[PDB]
């Protein structure tokens, strides 16, 4: 499973959790930022690494991050 | 005519402009001074 | 085909080869005309 | 005269290989017809050959061993003109280029958009900015003893 | 119903939309913000489907470019046509073809190239051309130069015209929609008209020009001395000389005695031995046959009237055992997308194409063009790349109809849906066949080395040693030289003397043609060819049926039809799109295409093409060594690449040194592509970083910031260089080869 971090630099604009294919990632409240929102990875063993939540991030650099690590069936996209 | 100018102006046909005049200019410098290796006025 | 052109051309065979060559000096000649000195920088208008 | 090297005039391969050059020219040009303008073509090619032939031997090159004229790039005075001054003719010409390109960049930085400026290029500025290279080495010295040629 | 439907000035000329680039798509009109919005200024011009959505105005833009397109291609034909007017040695060479070499162009004197010009004969210095356009003319009947000058003049005019048709058409008065989805009546007109009136009317100008002028010719009158092709028409007495059935005028025609007509219409078949070619009165009698089938065949399609047949209805009311209802909805997938019908057409165009390459190459049909070697290889290459590179396009366009046109609630189709219900098994089953084709071809090249290095000559699958003959080919090629004997009985001879069996045919002093034998060798290579082409269909079919969807990745049609990958993820996704499937497959394309010419090269040259003395033994170029070295991977290395690339590479100082020096640069092209097959785009923004820095220390820093290629970009340059680096090395050695021996 690999590992999903989120930063605080976050702004609360929901495109990450759009983007996600296999419904890794959601929408909590928060305090520090006008959309009074922040964005978190519960599901974290359901990543298979497409990396399109870093494809759809607004800032200097991206308030989510992903770091490929120990690979199952589940990361790989095994159907067989 | 102010649209044929602008146009005229850009980069691809003032590129070939360019290219064509300095190629015929090289072309006739070659051909009224046929071979040359070194510098020899001086 | 009736060996009247054929008796033709024998007895024009002659000449025929120089306007066969005349054509082709011709045709080769016309880039090398401005090297040779006619069709110089005067006379070009409407020219060659 | 300079490691090993003879004087082109003095060398018998050059006027060797002048020989089978004017040779290997008069096998085809005994082909066509005397009057033909292939015969007139070839001629000037042969005199052609004879006159490159008679300027290399006098403008004092040194062909070596094989008989092919060889550069000096010593800086000896003897062989300035083969490498020293063209060298300083291309460093004119790409400086004059240089100084252009910049001194365009500079005056077109001033626009909001400059990059319109930049793929549909205006003439009269290009125009007025070229000529100024004629005098580019002044103005670079200039700037460079001021201080405006590097950005801080 | 059939109706002429038209809108008036849809659109107005003016140069405001010049001055500003990229005015079709507005985030193109928006502005330059980087350099890569210039490479996408040249990739999105002529997509006009993602322009705008409406079928009008793409119908509308692709009629203007097909006029424009034809105006160019006139254009090409008139400068073709006053270069051989103006300078060439035509004149020269129509008296004394064997011993002349064509030429029509003519290098300047400037830096020391005037070495290209060689001595192509009949006092003429210049470049030898390869087109076969002398041969044309010749067989065409002319013989002099205002001809040339007038066809070229009438070539000009037609560009013309045709510039002034496409700008007429789209901007003055453009057809509606409903017009161009008339497909029957544009069926009709180009099956009866198009085709069936052109044939006839280059028949009638055979029968009336070409046959006559020809005649004269070949008896041996001299080029000037034959009567203009005018006086054969004005004067009836000089026809019936030559041909006395005209003295009877065009009443046998409708009296329907034909025979008559047997002077100049004939079924006798096989070559002239004069000009070593097909006989000018059996092409004629062709194209009248032609004509007459075509005339007839366009009138099938119900326009307008009562009479004719409905293609829909055709369609529809099909049943059969295996196909069912089918072809349901066909019709307006057919109608309603420009994609589908592009593929169609691409793909029967490349297959037109090789068809015609190998009838022209079996069979001369120009006359003195089989005893002119270069000519003959450059057709045939040509002809096969073209054909090669149809085929290869329309599996793309393929794909792109089914990524962005497919829809299955609006438009249903049955078969489609089937094929794609099922589409694991045939790629399953196609790969095995990919797989023991390739292990068997190979394997048996592989032995035939291994036993051979060995000291072990009698363990190879040879003519000697272990046979394996094709014998159904020897048996087709029984048939037809047997056939004119008993099941033709109107054919003197047999059409090609290809087939095992016949004559040998040569003239002046130079082998035509002879009968072609099959043994081992022929059986691997064609084996060989078989493999290559199954797997180029694997991967076009693998790239056309997965573009929706994909086992690994369930959305692939919302990425579109030209994506890189879709993540590192999965263990990797890269060159997953059909556009990566198009670009892997056009590399064994070229490889197909180039052991299909290597192979036909040194067959021809050594089992068919040579010389004969007067005592009538021949000799070939290469001495037939085919059937015993090309069994082998070193033989094909030494006897081929070894031995008849003596001629490039010493070729310099002489006029062919041009093919020499290309021989060099292509070569050098091919090595340039592998730099962008290899690496990766991050290297080269990383480097490019650095440099801007290195620039903006200067004050030379441009306003729209360099940014590397894109992968798609970097591909696509890739397999173009290698492409253009392979073909124009095969070019030059082809042609300097067979220019110095031939
Ligand atoms: C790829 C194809 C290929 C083939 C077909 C051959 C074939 C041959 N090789 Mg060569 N060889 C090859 C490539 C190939 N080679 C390669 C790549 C190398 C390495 C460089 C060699 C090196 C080599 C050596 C060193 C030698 C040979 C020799 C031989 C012969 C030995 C045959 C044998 O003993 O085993 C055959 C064994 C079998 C079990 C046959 C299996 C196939 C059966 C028939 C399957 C058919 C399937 C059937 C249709 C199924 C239907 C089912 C249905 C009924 C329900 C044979 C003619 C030997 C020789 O001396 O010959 C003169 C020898 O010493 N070969
Ligand atoms: C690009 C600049 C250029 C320049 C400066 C020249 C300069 C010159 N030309 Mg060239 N020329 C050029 C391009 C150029 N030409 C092109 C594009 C063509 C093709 C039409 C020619 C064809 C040409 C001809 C046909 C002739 C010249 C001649 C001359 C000379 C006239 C005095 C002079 C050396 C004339 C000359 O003096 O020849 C003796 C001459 O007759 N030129
Ligand atoms: C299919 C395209 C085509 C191509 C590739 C060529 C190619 C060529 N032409 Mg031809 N030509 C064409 C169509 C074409 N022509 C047509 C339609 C006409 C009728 C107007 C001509 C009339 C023509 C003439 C009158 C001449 C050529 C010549 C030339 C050669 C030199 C061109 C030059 O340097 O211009 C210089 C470039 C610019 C002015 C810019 C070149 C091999 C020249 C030649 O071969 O001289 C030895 C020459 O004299 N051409
Ligand atoms: C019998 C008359 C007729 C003829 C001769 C043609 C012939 C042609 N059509 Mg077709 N067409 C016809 C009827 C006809 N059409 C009708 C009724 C329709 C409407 C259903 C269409 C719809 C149509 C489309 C939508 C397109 C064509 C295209 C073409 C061209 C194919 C290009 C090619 O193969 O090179 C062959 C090259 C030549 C023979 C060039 C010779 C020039 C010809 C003879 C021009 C005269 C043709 C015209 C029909 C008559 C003029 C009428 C006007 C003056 C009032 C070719 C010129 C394609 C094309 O290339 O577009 C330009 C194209 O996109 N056609
Ligand atoms: C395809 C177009 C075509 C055209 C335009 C012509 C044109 C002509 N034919 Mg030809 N002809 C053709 C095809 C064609 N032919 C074919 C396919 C055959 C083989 C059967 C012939 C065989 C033929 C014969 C046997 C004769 C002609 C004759 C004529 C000429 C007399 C004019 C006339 O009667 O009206 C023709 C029709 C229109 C112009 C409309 C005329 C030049 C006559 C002739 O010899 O005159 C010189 C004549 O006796 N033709
Ligand atoms: C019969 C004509 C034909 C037509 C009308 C089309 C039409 C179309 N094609 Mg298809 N295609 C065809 C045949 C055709 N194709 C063939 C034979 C192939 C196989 C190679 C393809 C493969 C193909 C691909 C892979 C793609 C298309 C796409 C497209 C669309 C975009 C066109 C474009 O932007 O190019 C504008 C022109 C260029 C970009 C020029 C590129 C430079 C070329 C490659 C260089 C050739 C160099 C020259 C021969 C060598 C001399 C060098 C010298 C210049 C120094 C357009 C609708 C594109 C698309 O996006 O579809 C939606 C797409 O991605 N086509
Ligand atoms: C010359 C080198 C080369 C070789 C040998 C191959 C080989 C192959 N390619 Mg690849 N390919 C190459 C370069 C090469 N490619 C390049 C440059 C590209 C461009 C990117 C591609 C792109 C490509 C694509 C796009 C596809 C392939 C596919 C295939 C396979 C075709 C099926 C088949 O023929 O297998 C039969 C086997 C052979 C021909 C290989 C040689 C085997 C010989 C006979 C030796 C066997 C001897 C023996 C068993 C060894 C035992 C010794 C050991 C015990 C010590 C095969 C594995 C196709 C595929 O995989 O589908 C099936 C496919 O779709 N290739
Ligand atoms: C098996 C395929 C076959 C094929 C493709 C052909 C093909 C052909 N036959 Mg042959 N023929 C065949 C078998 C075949 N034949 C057999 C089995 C017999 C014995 C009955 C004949 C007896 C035969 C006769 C009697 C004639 C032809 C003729 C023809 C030619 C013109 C066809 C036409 O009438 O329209 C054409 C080359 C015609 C001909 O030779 O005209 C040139 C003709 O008169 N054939
Ligand atoms: C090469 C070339 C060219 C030229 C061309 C030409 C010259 C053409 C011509 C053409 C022609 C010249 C054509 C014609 C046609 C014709 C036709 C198509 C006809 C038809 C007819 C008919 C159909 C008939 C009918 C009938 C009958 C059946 C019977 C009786 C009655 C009648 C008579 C009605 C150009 C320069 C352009 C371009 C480049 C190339
Ligand atoms: C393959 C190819 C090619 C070629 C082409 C060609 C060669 C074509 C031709 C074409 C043709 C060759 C065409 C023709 C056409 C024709 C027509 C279109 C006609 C028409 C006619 C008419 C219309 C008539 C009418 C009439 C009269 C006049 C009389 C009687 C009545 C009537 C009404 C019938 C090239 C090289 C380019 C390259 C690419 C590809
Ligand atoms: C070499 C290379 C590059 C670098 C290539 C670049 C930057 C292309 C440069 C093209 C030209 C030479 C740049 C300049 C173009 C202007 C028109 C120049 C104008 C000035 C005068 C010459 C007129 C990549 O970006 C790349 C990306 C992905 C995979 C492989 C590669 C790759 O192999």
């Amino acid at each position: 499973s690999h590992s999903v971090k989120i930063y605080d630099t976050c702004i609360g604009c929901t495109q990450c959790v759009r983007a996600c294919p296999t419904d890794v990632l959601e929408m909590i409240p928060w305090d520090g930022c006008k959309a009074k929102q922040i964005a978190s990875a519960p599901r974290t063993e359901d990543c298979v690494g497409c990396k399109r939540c870093e494809s759809a991030c607004p800032t200097d650099f991206l308030s989510v991050r992903v770091y490929l690590w120990h690979e199952t069936t589940r990361s790989m996209g095994l159907a067989y | 005519m102010r649209d044929l100018k602008t146009y005229l102006s850009v980069a691809p046909v003032i590129s070939t402009l360019w290219f064509a005049a300095l190629a015929g200019l090289l072309i006739e410098i070659n051909r009224l001074f046929p071979d040359a290796l070194i510098f020899p006025f001086f | 085909v009736i060996d009247e052109y054929l008796e033709r051309s024998k007895t024009n065979k002659e000449l025929n080869d120089k306007k066969r060559l005349a054509t082709s000096g011709a045709n080769f000649a016309r880039a090398f005309t401005v090297q040779f000195g006619s069709c110089k920088f005067p006379e070009n208008f409407t020219g060659c | 005269d300079i490691s090993g090297l003879t004087p082109c005039k003095d060398s018998k391969q050059f006027a060797k290989r002048e020989k089978q050059q004017i040779k290997k020219l008069e096998s085809s040009l005994k082909l066509y017809a005397p009057e033909s303008a292939p015969a007139l073509a070839l001629n000037a090619q042969i005199e052609k050959t004879k006159r490159r032939f008679d300027n290399y031997g006098k403008y004092g090159l040194l062909c070596g061993s094989d008989g092919l004229p060889h550069l000096i790039v010593n800086g000896d005075q003897r062989h300035w003109g083969e490498f020293i001054t063209p060298g300083i003719l291309f460093l004119y010409i790409a400086g004059w280029i240089g100084w252009v390109g910049r001194s365009y960049l500079i005056a077109i930085s001033g626009e909001k958009k400059p990059a319109m400026k930049e793929i549909i290029i205006d003439v009269p500025l290009a125009s007025r900015i070229i000529f100024r290279g004629f005098i580019w080495p002044v103005a670079a010295y200039r700037e460079f003893l001021n201080g405006d040629l590097i950005a801080k | 119903e059939v109706k002429i439907l038209v809108d008036r000035d849809p659109i107005k000329t003016s140069f405001e939309e010049w001055a500003k680039p990229g005015h079709f798509s507005r985030t193109i009109a928006k502005g330059p913000d980087t350099t890569t919005w210039i490479w996408n200024l040249h990739a999105d011009a002529h997509d006009f489907d993602s322009h705008t959505s409406d079928l009008e105005e793409i119908s509308r833009k692709v009629f203007s470019a097909h006029f424009g397109q034809l105006s160019i291609i006139f254009l090409w034909l008139s400068g073709m046509y006053f270069h051989g007017a103006r300078f060439s040695n035509y004149e020269a060479w129509l008296s004394d073809p064997t011993h002349i070499g064509p030429s029509a162009q003519v290098v300047w004197s400037i830096v020391g190239q005037e070495i290209l010009n060689g001595d192509v004969g009949g006092g003429f210095r210049g470049i030898q051309i390869t087109s076969g356009f002398f041969q044309i003319w010749r067989a065409s009947g002319i013989t002099s130069e205002l001809q040339l000058y007038c066809t070229a003049i009438g070539g000009l005019v037609f560009a013309a015209l045709m510039l002034f048709a496409g700008w007429f058409h789209y901007h003055k008065a453009a057809p509606k929609l409903a017009w161009f989805q008339d497909v029957e009546s544009m069926l009709n007109h180009h099956l009866a008209g198009l085709l069936g009136l052109g044939s006839l009317s280059w028949a009638g100008h055979q029968v009336h020009v070409s046959l006559p002028i020809n005649q004269f010719l070949n008896a041996g009158v001299d080029p000037k001395e034959i009567p203009l092709p005018h006086e054969f028409i004005l004067n009836r007495d000089l026809l019936a000389q030559l041909y006395p059935s005209f003295a009877e005028g065009a009443t046998p025609f409708f009296t329907l005695n034909w025979s008559k007509y047997a002077e100049f219409l004939t079924f006798r078949g096989g070559l002239d031995p004069v000009t070593g070619g097909l006989w000018l009165t059996d092409i004629a009698h062709h194209h009248l046959a032609i004509a007459i089938l075509f005339l007839i065949a366009g009138h099938m399609y119900r326009t307008n009237w009562g009479i004719g047949h409905g293609i829909k209805d055709i369609l529809e009311a099909h049943k059969g055992p295996f196909t069912g209802q089918g072809h349901k909805g066909l019709y307006e997938i057919l109608t309603t997308s420009w994609h589908a019908q592009l593929s169609i057409n691409l793909a029967m165009l490349g297959s037109l194409t090789i068809v015609v390459a190998h009838h022209m190459y079996s069979m001369p049909p120009y006359p003195y063009l089989a005893t002119d070697y270069g000519t003959q290889l450059s057709l045939f290459t040509h002809h096969m790349w073209i054909g090669g590179f149809l085929i290869v396009g329309a599996a793309a366009h393929a794909a792109i109809f089914m990524v962005r046109d497919y829809d299955p609630t609006t438009r249903y189709n049955d078969l489609l849906d089937r094929v794609l219900r099922h589409r694991d098994a045939i790629i399953s089953h196609l790969n095995w066949v990919c797989i023991f084709l390739g292990f068997h071809s190979f394997g048996l090249y592989i032995h035939n080395d291994t036993m051979s290095a060995l000291g072990r000559p009698q363990d190879m699958f040879s003519d000697t040693a272990i046979q394996l003959q094709p014998v159904f080919a020897q048996w087709i090629q029984n048939t037809h030289a047997l056939a004119p004997g008993t099941t033709a009985p109107g054919a003197t001879t047999s059409t090609s003397l290809t087939w095992g069996g016949g004559d040998l045919v040569a003239v002046g002093g130079k082998v035509a043609l002879l009968p072609i034998p099959l043994g081992t060798a022929d059986f691997l290579v064609h084996h060989i060819h078989a493999f290559t082409i199954h797997v180029t269909v694997l991967i076009l079919l693998k790239g056309v049926l997965f573009a929706r969807s994909s086992r690994l990745i369930p959305d692939k049609a919302n990425l579109g039809f030209r994506f890189p990958c879709d993540g590192p993820g999965r263990g990797g996704t890269c060159q997953v799109s059909a556009w990566d499937h198009v670009f892997l497959g056009l590399f064994w394309m070229y490889n197909a295409i180039s052991v299909v010419i290597f192979h036909f090269s040194w067959k021809m040259q050594s089992d068919v093409w040579g010389s004969i003395s007067d005592q009538g033994v021949v000799t070939h170029i290469t001495g037939g060594n085919f059937a015993q070295s090309s069994i082998t991977i070193n033989g094909w290395l030494r006897d081929f690449l070894w031995a008849q690339a003596s001629q490039v590479i010493q070729s310099y100082g002489s006029s062919l040194s041009a093919y020499g020096l290309f021989f060099l640069g292509a070569h050098f092209v091919w090595a340039f592509s592998l730099m962008f097959l290899f690496s990766g785009r991050g290297y080269w923004q990383e480097l490019i970083e650095s440099i801007v820095w290195a620039h903006n220390k200067l004050k030379v820093a441009p306003a729209t910031q360099p940014r590397a290629l894109s992968i798609v970009q970097g591909r696509a340059v890739g397999v173009t260089h290698y492409l253009l680096g392979g073909i124009a090395t095969t070019w030059a050695f082809f042609l300097a080869r067979i220019i110095a021996v031939g």
